[PDB]
């Protein structure tokens, strides 16, 4: 049997006559080496998507890069960084390297402060532009504590009148397609 | 980006049509995308195989397009039903359902038309400039308990008044903005004052 | 057997007789609604062929099926965050409840947040998280994490609960204005056609009923599977 | 053989994606309903019958769950009913009297005015009653005295 992956030490325990092992959905995930009688676990090689965080072209020209669900160490080997241009290579390593629940973030600096969410990254983490790209934990709003008491009430002495818009779509264009002319022509 | 909801529908429909048209340029496994080249450059009884390859590819593309269109038309129909309900219920009347017609206490609404949709302008009353007072649930007088008809009892530190609940406008406590029920023993929090008889 | 629709009874209708209640009960009922599902993504190319360049080269001549499949999946993945943010993010601010919890006899311990335990979830919310139960994956399958963590959602629900306990219906329309709780309940009685004095003169009884009703829900949910 | 495999795998992907779209539409409908309930039953007091709870709605509280929400609806249910004799209007001095808000009831011998949702009888006066017309039009009017304070 043939495949590609990462072989590691195992903790499970075959019976003296099995060779390999499957799981639900019938994917092989363990194996026994014919010359040592040792069980090895199989793990897929890392793969994922890459996304770009930008503050808008008209505002700035900087970017940050997110490699989703990857340990934030093998990014320069994940992408063939030594093959890319010297301008890609500055986004495969550097001083600003951050590990989030959503992946590996390159090009933005972590901050202990908290603001309103601007660009969603995930798992509570957002990013924005403050002149430099920053990444932070979003805040749900300003705190407040009403002065509750058992014989105290608050009553308004003035009012305002406000106007608010709301937009709803009701229809789309009526389109027709004659199959025979589309297929044969 | 105000009209993004209206613009996305147009963008999605146009993109779906472009994808459908672009699919007319794929081999799907045959020699060429053009029927004429398959016909001229080949023999009748064996050109049918390539023709069938093209037939299946194009038919499948059409199927996916139509299914997407049905799924999206369902959503547009739901949105149009909501818009019709809002027109009937915020424009031709005054609504009590909170947050249905704007944010605050609804007064009225006006419609405007947009290329494939509708815009509502909701007019609303928002309370403002709050002050804090001391209050009580009932007033004791003559060994009887008095409750307000359509307001609350408030005190500016020294004197007691009756006011409506959404706008400060104090008044003298009288026996016609107040009703009596029971004696002064069961309510907890009752206070002592005088109820002027007119 | 043959289905039975229910029990019989005939109302004692007459042209000059009426029936009027002399007591009441206060009941608490649960309702459960789903709002989102897991954000799942599948990579068309890796699922179809899989690290095999011959198969991928063959696949190229099918056009743009994989791109639009991925687009559909992404479009339905962002809508889940939209759903959650529409249901829960309805408050402007984050209200807190006063440290001294004296609300005229009513007791909201089972619904308010427990400061002791680390998760900061209410006693009922913890039963509901325990009640519901279920490293890369092969073939280009991924699952994305939601934008709001469970802690943030619990923080929203806590804010809504504190706002309604402390201000009544005022915080949903403008600035939040404080009102004593026994008095807010009288305006809610007044809002169903029952005069105020009926609450004030039966306040301790009413409070008891309320408390008992809440105490029952924890069991109903836990025991019934 | 490669192409024969490709067609089948592509078809399976198509089926999966279509059914996911259907399910997502249904979940969106459910989430819209939940948002409406949060607006109208938690942030206010609802008047539309049976929308949230069974009975007359008083208030409601939210709680969060793994992938959804739970509402606790607090509501008022009438109980311990008794039955009385009633009349639409009352005759006095050749004038017909109607109750301002409530209903006329009789405990066999006397007549009182009560509110319609909780039994609390009171003395029929000129302050919980209004007058309209004479004593000849209404069907079922009865005779009694209307006390003047
Ligand atoms: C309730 O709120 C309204 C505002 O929404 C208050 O009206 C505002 O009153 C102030 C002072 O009375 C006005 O400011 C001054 O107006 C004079 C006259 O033009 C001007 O010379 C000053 O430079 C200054 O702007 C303000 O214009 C006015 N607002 C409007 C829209 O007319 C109102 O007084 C409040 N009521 C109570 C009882 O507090
Ligand atoms: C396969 O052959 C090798 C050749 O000797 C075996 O290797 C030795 O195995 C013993 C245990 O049986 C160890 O103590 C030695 O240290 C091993 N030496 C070397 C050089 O490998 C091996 O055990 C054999 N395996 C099987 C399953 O027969
Ligand atoms: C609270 O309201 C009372 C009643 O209006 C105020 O008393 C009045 O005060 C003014 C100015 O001092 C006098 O001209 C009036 O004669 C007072 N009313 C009466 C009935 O005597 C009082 O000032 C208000 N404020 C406080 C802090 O008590
Ligand atoms: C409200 O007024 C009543 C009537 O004056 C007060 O009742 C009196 O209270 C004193 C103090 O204990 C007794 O000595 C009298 O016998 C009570 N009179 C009656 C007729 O009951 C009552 O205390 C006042 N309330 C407050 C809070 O001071
Ligand atoms: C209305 O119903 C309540 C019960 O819901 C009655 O209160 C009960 O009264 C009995 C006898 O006095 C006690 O044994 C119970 O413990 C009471 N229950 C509670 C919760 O306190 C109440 O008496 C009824 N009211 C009327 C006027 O009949
Ligand atoms: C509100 O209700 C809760 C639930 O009954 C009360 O908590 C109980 O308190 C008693 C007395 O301290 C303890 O013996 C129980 O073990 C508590 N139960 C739980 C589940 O913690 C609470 O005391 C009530 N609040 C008030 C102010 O009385
Ligand atoms: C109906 O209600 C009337 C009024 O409350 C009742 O009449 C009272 O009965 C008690 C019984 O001892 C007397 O003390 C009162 O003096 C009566 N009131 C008047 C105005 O005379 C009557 O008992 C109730 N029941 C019936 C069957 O009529
Ligand atoms: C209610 O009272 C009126 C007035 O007292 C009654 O009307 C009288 O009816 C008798 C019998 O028909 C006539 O002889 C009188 O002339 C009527 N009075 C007047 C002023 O016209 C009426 O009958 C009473 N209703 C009932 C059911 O007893
Ligand atoms: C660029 O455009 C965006 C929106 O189109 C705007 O918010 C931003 O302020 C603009 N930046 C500059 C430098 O004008
Ligand atoms: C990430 O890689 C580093 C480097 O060895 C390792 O120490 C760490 O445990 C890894 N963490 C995760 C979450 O993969
Ligand atoms: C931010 O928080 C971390 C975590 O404790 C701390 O090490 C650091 O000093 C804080 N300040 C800055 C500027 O990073
Ligand atoms: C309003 O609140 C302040 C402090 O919260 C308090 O000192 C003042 O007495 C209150 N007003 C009244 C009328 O009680
Ligand atoms: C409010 O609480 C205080 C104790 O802080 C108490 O003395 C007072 O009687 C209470 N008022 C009411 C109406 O319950
Ligand atoms: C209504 O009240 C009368 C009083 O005489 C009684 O006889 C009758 O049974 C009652 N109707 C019922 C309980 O349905
Ligand atoms: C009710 O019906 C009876 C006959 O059973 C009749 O005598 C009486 O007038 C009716 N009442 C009304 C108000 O019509």
């Amino acid at each position: 049997l043939t495949g590609t992956g990462v072989l590691t030490e195992s903790n499970k325990k075959f019976l003296p006559f099995q060779q390999f092992g499957r799981d639900i959905a019938d994917t092989t995930d363990a194996v026994r080496d014919p010359q040592t009688l040792e069980i090895l676990d199989i793990t897929p090689c890392s793969f994922g998507g890459v996304s770009v965080i930008t503050p808008g072209t008209n505002t700035s020209n900087q970017v940050a890069v997110l490699y989703q669900d990857v340990n934030c160490t093998e990014v320069p080997v994940a992408i063939h960084a030594d093959q890319l241009t010297p301008t890609w290579r500055v986004y495969s390593t550097g001083s600003n390297v951050f590990q989030t629940r959503a992946g590996c973030l390159i090009g933005a600096e972590h901050v202990n402060n908290s603001y309103e969410c601007d660009i969603p990254i995930g798992a509570g983490i957002c990013a924005s532009y403050q002149t430099s790209i920053i990444a932070y934990t979003m805040s749900l709003g300003a705190e407040n504590s009403v002065a509750y008491s058992n014989n105290s009430i608050a009553i308004p002495t003035n009012f305002t009148i406000s106007v608010t818009t709301e937009i709803l779509p009701v229809s789309m264009t009526k389109t027709s397609v004659d199959c025979t002319m589309y297929i044969c022509g | 980006s105000a009209l993004g909801k209206l613009q996305d529908v147009v963008n999605q429909n146009a993109q779906a049509l472009n994808t459908l048209v672009k699919q007319l340029s794929s081999n799907f496994g045959a020699i060429s995308s053009v029927l004429n080249d398959i016909l001229s450059r080949l023999d009748p009884p064996e050109a049918e195989v390539q023709i069938d390859r093209l037939i299946t590819g194009r038919l499948q593309s059409l199927q996916t397009y139509v299914t997407q269109q049905l799924i999206r038309a369902a959503e547009i129909r739901a949105s149009a039903n909501l818009a019709a309900t809002k027109m009937s219920e915020c424009v031709l009347g005054q609504s009590k359902r909170v947050d249905f017609c704007g944010k605050g206490y609804h007064l009225m609404s006006f419609p405007q038309s947009a290329p494939h949709g509708v815009v509502f302008l909701h007019v609303t009353y928002v309370p403002a400039q709050e002050k804090n007072f001391t209050t009580a649930p009932a007033i004791c007088h003559d060994g009887k308990a008095h409750f307000p008809r359509e307001g609350v009892f408030v005190s500016n530190g020294t004197h007691w008044f009756v006011t409506q609940r959404n706008f400060y406008e104090p008044q003298i406590i009288t026996t016609d903005n107040t009703f009596v029920s029971g004696n002064c023993d069961v309510v907890i929090g009752i206070v002592n004052n005088t109820v002027y008889d007119p | 057997y043959t289905m039975s629709l229910g029990a019989e009874n005939s109302v004692a209708y007459s042209n000059n007789s009426i029936a009027i209640p002399t007591n009441f009960t206060i009941s608490v009922t649960t309702e459960i609604l789903p709002v989102s599902m897991t954000k799942t993504s599948v990579d068309c190319t890796m699922y179809i062929c899989g690290d095999s360049t011959e198969c991928s080269n063959l696949l190229l001549q099918y056009g743009s099926f994989c791109t639009q499949l991925n687009r559909a999946l992404t479009g339905i993945a962002v809508e889940q965050d939209k759903n959650t943010q529409e249901v829960f993010a309805q408050v402007k601010q984050i209200y807190k409840t006063p440290p001294i919890k004296d609300f005229g006899g009513f007791n909201f311990s089972q619904i308010l947040p427990d400061p002791s335990k680390p998760s900061k979830r209410s006693p009922i919310e913890d039963l509901l998280f325990n009640k519901v139960t279920l490293a890369q994956k092969f073939n280009g399958l991924t699952v994305l994490p939601p934008l709001l963590t469970d802690e943030m959602i619990a923080q929203y629900t806590s804010a809504l609960l504190a706002g309604t306990i402390t201000s009544g219906w005022t915080f949903g329309a403008g600035p939040a204005l404080q009102i004593p709780f026994p008095m807010q309940m009288a305006y809610r009685f007044n809002g169903i056609g029952v005069t105020q004095n009926v609450l004030y003169e039966n306040q301790k009884l009413i409070a008891n009923q309320f408390n008992s009703a809440i105490g029952k829900i924890q069991d109903s949910l836990s025991s019934t599977p």
